[PDB]
């Protein structure tokens, strides 16, 4: 769902 | 007597969920004839007891370096936590106590624009990607670039300055061999703060 | 004992033909029972004897601050001249010794670059002009903006970072209002640098 | 030839 990533890192998600 | 630093974690520690930070507190100059340290620990008051402690080392000037650390939570750090550190030694007159926390102030959200090379530098051999980021509050930022998934690493970014309007602003410069960027390739500047969606965004630019 | 410390010209005083650039001298904690200071000053182990003394003053904390200001040339300081105060005093064991002069290292001209506002910034009261000034050597610059004739002062700057290549650059933001920049009006950035062509230029703007 | 700023002279060369 609604999530942000970076280089494959899970950054976070609000949703 | 021995001096207390008292660190705040890092801020993509504290924005990523995949990451886990740590307020840092480090004693130096501690003494040889008594290098017992006691650490007390206050979230907002209220104390824990979970701080581990790092390797005692020694850094040949005399003194020893005493490390406790505290892992916080995501949450309560961005929310404004107080952390508080009380550093007792023999060799010392009465507890130190250092206290730390998310920058007060209602944070902003960060406008982010990649600035495009000027025409007039494509005479030489490397182009300069720019990428601005005004208004932005607490500054504790991240900012990273890349292409095709894959990291740029060729770039230098400025310390945040202080604005105007009471935020702050930064640029990044990347630093790309006139042909690549002319090739079309696609170049992104990612940007990491606690007032985003999602506290991640991802501005591009090419042609 | 008292501490020492030995500023360098204001920039736009050495770039400027018309401006006169000066080496400050600066003693402070200076003892309220022994305020006699002696200065001998020297340009590359050469003394000379044509320095002035600003007047005392009383710092309220129990020191004095006593100053002593030396005119330099344009031509000597660019060159390199090494400029080396000399603070002798009562409660001072040995004479302290300091020395400043332009950063060494062969100068390198910058290039100046204007990046106009984004497109996604069009939507705010303000835009957003950007400054390059990249590639430069020594990093002690001047950088300014006007709009036809008339200086903009809304407007703050970058200090100046370490690029990779072993120059200098930095990044000025003016904002104005967006307005100002819809209707044509044109924006100069001024940059003054010793190795410039006649350590000047500007660079236009508008839309 | 030389250069200026807000009038005061800058430079010659
Ligand atoms: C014996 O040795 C040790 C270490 O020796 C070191 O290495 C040898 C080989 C020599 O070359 C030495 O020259 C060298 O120091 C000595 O311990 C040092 O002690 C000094 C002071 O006594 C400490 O200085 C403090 O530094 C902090 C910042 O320190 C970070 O940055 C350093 C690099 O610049 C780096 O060395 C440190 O490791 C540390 O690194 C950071 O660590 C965190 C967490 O681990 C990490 O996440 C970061 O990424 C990392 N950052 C990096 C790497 O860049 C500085 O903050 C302190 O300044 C404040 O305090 C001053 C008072 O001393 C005050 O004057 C300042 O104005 C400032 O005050 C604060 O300002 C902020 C915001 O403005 C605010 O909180 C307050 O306004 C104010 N707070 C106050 C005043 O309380 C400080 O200068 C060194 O850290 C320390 N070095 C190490 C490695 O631990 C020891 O003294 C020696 N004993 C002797 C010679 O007798
Ligand atoms: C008693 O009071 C006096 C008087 O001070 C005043 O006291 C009360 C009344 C309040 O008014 C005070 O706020 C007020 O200051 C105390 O004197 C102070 O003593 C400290 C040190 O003990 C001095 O610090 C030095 O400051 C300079 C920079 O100072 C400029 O900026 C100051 C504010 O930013 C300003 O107040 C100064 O006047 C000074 O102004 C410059 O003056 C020139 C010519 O006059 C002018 O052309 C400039 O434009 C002007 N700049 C201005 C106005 O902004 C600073 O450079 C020194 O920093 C170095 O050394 C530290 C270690 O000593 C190190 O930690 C620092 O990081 C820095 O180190 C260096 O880093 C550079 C690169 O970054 C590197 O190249 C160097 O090699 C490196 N050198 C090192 C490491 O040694 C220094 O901190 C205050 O200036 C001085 N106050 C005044 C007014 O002079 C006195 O201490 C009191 N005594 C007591 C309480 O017992
Ligand atoms: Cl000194």
């Amino acid at each position: 769902x609604d999530c942000a990533y970076h280089r494959g890192e899970l950054v976070w998600c609000t949703x | 007597g021995p001096s207390v630093f008292l660190f705040p974690p890092k801020p993509k520690d504290t924005l990523m969920i995949s990451r886990t930070p740590e307020v840092t507190c480090v004693v130096v100059d501690v003494s040889h004839e008594d290098p017992e340290v006691k650490f007390n620990w206050y979230v907002d008051g209220v104390e824990v007891h979970n701080a581990k402690t790092k390797p005692r080392e020694e850094q040949y000037n005399s003194t020893y370096r005493v490390v406790s650390v505290l892992t916080v939570l995501h949450q309560d750090w961005l929310n404004g936590k107080e952390y508080k550190c009380k550093v007792s030694n023999k060799a010392l007159p009465a507890p130190i106590e250092k206290t730390i926390s998310k920058a007060k102030g209602q944070p902003r959200e960060p406008q982010v624009y990649t600035l495009p090379p000027s025409r007039d530098e494509l005479t030489k051999n490397q182009v300069s990607l720019t990428c601005l980021v005004k208004g932005f509050y607490p500054s504790d930022i991240a900012v990273e670039w890349e292409s095709n998934g894959q990291p740029e690493n060729n770039y230098k970014t400025t310390p945040p300055v202080l604005d105007s309007d009471g935020s702050f602003f930064l640029y990044s410069k990347l630093t790309v061999d006139k042909s690549r960027w002319q090739q079309g390739n696609v170049f992104s500047c990612s940007v990491m703060h606690e007032a985003l969606h999602n506290h991640y965004t991802q501005k591009s630019l090419s042609l």
